[PDB]
RNA sequence: AAAGCUCCUUCGACGAGUCGAGUAGUUUGGGAAUGCUGCUCAAAAUGGGAGGUAAAUUUCUUCUAAAGCUAAAUACCGGCC
RNA sequence: GUUGACCUCGGAUCAGGUAGGAGGACCCGCUGAACUUAAGCAUAUCAAUAAGCGGAGGAAAAGAAACCAACAGGGAUUGCCCUAGUAACGGCGAGUGAAGCGGCAACAGCUCAAAUUUGAAAGCUGGCUUCGGCCCGCGUUGUAAUUUGGAGAGGAUGCUU
């Protein structure tokens, strides 16, 4: 029953909504929780970071295409351009992606850098003390210092590109032969007309011949 | 009780030093087993095939 | 191999510049390729089990007769149009062997 | 080699020699109880590609079902509602046949598992389905480590709550952009859509 | 004895009364029909499904169903504290 | 004729085992209303909810794409914020109403059928044993190793574990 000038009311309050209702009056006490279970799981893996290492990736839609994030693993392609052997990776905290593939060739150079600059920062201790191996750390250059998050020791240098440069005067380009409004207008109406204007074409000359 | 000892005679001659495939010999017997017989034929090995009713 | 991008969007080859490559075949999409162990096994099969009642029908009006009826036949049996056309020119072949043989 | 021969010529549901041979086994059922024991599987290379192995502990039964739609059980037609929902004679069940026939199998043998079932043979007024059982307390599973995940007490009569190939496929689990209501099941995802959250700093 | 890497002429088996179609009922935001179920018909090998408007012709993109297992982030004061 | 096997169907207070009931706040299914709103009322709404029935655990369910997209392309499942009261449905009335992309929490991958070990069923329940083995039985209408699409099989070649 409308009495005033209002905004026409549209409220899903009709079922019995009062029998789920969420209230989060534990937002602190779940907090420590997860605080306490990282630091457990942060003494467990005694030595070793915490994440696993995540490749370079381009967002996957024509809006939020500028930007670059993580992925989840890298490609097979990815792994033998650097020479890591398939199973040995996911061991040394590698991860993997079964179902990604490399069309360009930008993000491939791109994470092949990746993984070489890793294992150059990677110590290895042998599987047995007594009996070192030819491929582990050979126990003197085994103490530095350490990193745990891998997160910010390995994130996004820069999402997006740097936002403007300078050039010289006189080096400035010249636009398009007739205009930059022109060129749009041009490119739109070609692709409007591709269907008739190639079937105009063939049928004359077939009936010609 | 052939193949036990059998499996213990070239036990006993591996341990002097003399090889397998010295104190045996090849074996000649019957095939069975349907999907084996059935390769022995697609394989074009077989001589004769008898088949039950 | 592919075609190079415009640079400029909206337009009949659209996109960003780019250096394509080609890439080796994964091995999930060689899926309906025939096999020259499965053939000789449907071709035996086929000669100890015979046809199925539909397909008679269709083989006598085939032969000696026009060939919109056994289209039209094939495509109320069978369920869509596209499975009708392969039956009936796949159907086509083992008449004509048999006249040739 | 010849288990391939098998799946090849039992597609041919119409041939001369596959329709004779239904026509007689049929004959054979019908005339046995509604559930029954099976020596040996009557399809071998459908109960292989199932898991059905041949060792001490795997069964295999029989079992009848009466086919047709469900007519609503009311006294009379009344029904005592509104015109949208009063009828009572064209209504089908949510469920498949499969799923009825392996309920009342598992409810014969309350020791045992039900693992999958096939269809076999079918009439105007009844479908014969086969159901492979395994056995959870024998030691000869246990040892096996491919199955042993069924002696876990989660796993109890898994047939009768929708666990098995003809129950994924009657509720809707599967990928996609069809999926969409009950990708991950029906009432929760109606809770999840119909609940509402307050926090503390609105 | 068993395992891993680099190269290759050539081979490279892949789930049926299922998929799909017609029809009826129910349900969904799904609209010439999103899922499920009953009845009738019932496939193929570069095949098959999907590409949110029914149909024919010619291209393109992406996966590989009808067999199976597995912890964590999530719900709950019914039970013991 | 006698004798000895096989297949199917039975008996036994035979040897050894296993399910029912309780609880059901949370979870997985089936079946299934009306009061009420529309200022009347039948499609619609309350609601794919209440009552009834079946089945489990400390969590359950889901899950390694027959996915999303139309990009310079992303990459199992689950949950929060946003998308969004939007596309859409509706006596187009009252009303109902998702999904992709994006940020975060937590992260983990795998096994079977379809191949002949055929120069050797290499496999397993039970009973007895002194612990080394033996006996009957299951099983060739197929039990182990090998392979699961990321591949793999078959060939060379030199390294490493």
């Amino acid at each position: 029953a409308i009495k005033h000038n209002q905004q026409i009311p549209n409220n899903h309050f009709r079922k019995h909504w009062q029998r789920r209702v969420r209230c989060h009056f534990d937002q602190p006490g779940k907090k420590v929780t997860r605080r306490l279970a990282r630091r457990a799981k942060a003494a467990a893996l005694a030595p070793r970071p915490v994440d696993k290492l995540r490749p370079i990736v381009r967002c996957p839609t024509v809006k939020y295409n500028r930007r670059t994030r993580l992925g989840r693993g890298f490609t097979l392609e990815e792994l033998k351009a650097a020479g890591i052997p398939r199973l040995l990776a996911p061991t040394i905290g590698i991860a993997v992606d079964h179902r990604r593939k490399n069309l360009s060739e930008e993000s491939l150079a791109a994470n092949v850098q990746r993984l070489k600059d890793y294992k150059a920062r990677l110590i290895l201790f042998p599987r047995k003390s007594n009996k070192p191996k030819k491929a582990d750390t050979p126990k003197d250059q085994q103490t530095a210092e350490t990193t745990t998050s891998l997160r910010t020791s390995f994130g996004v240098e820069q999402p997006l590109a740097p936002g403007f440069t300078e050039i010289s005067k006189s080096e400035i380009p010249a636009g398009i032969e007739g205009g930059a409004y022109r060129a749009l207008r041009k490119a739109r109406s070609d692709a409007r007309l591709v269907g008739v204007r190639e079937k105009r074409a063939k049928e004359k000359a077939e009936a010609e011949a | 009780q052939e193949k036990k000892e059998r499996l213990l005679r070239e036990a006993t001659a591996i341990k002097e030093g003399k090889k397998k495939e010295d104190v045996s010999k090849k074996p000649y017997t019957v095939k069975y087993g349907l999907n084996h017989v059935v390769g022995l034929i697609e394989n074009k090995k077989a001589s004769l095939v008898l088949i039950a009713n | 191999a592919p075609v190079e991008r415009t640079g400029l969007i909206r337009g009949l080859n659209k996109g960003h510049k780019t250096t394509r490559r080609v890439l080796k075949e994964r091995p999930s999409r060689r899926k309906g390729a025939q096999s020259k162990r499965t053939q000789f096994v449907r071709s035996l099969i086929r000669e100890v089990a015979g046809l199925a009642p539909y397909e008679r029908r269709v083989i006598e009006l085939l032969r000696n007769g026009k060939d919109k009826r056994a289209r039209k036949f094939s495509k109320k049996k069978l369920g869509t149009f596209g499975r009708a056309k392969r039956k009936c020119e796949e159907l086509q072949r083992i008449i004509a062997e048999s006249r040739r043989a | 080699g010849a288990l391939k021969y098998l799946e090849e010529l039992s597609k041919k549901k119409q041939s001369d020699v596959v329709r004779f041979l239904l026509r007689v086994r049929c004959w054979e059922y019908r005339q046995l109880n509604v559930i029954h024991r099976a020596s040996r599987p009557s399809r071998p290379d459908k109960a292989r590609r199932l898991g059905y192995k041949a060792k001490q502990g795997y069964v295999i039964y029989r079992v009848r079902v009466r086919r047709g739609g469900r007519k609503r059980p009311v006294p009379k037609g009344a029904t005592y509602g509104k015109p949208t929902n009063q009828g009572v004679n064209q209504l089908k069940y949510q469920r498949s046949l499969r799923a009825t026939a392996e309920e009342r199998v598992g409810r014969r043998c309350s020791n045992l598992r039900v693992l999958n079932s096939y269809w076999v043979n079918q009439d105007s007024t009844y479908k014969y389905y086969e159901v492979i059982l395994v056995d959870p307390n024998h030691k000869a599973i246990r040892r096996d480590p491919r199955i042993n995940w069924i002696c876990n007490p989660v796993h109890k009569h898994r047939e009768c709550r929708g666990l098995t190939s003809t129950g994924k496929k009657s509720r809707g689990l599967n990928k996609g952009h069809r999926f969409n209501k009950t990708r991950a099941g029906r009432r929760k995802t109606w809770k999840r859509h119909n609940t509402l959250s307050l926090w503390r700093y609105r």
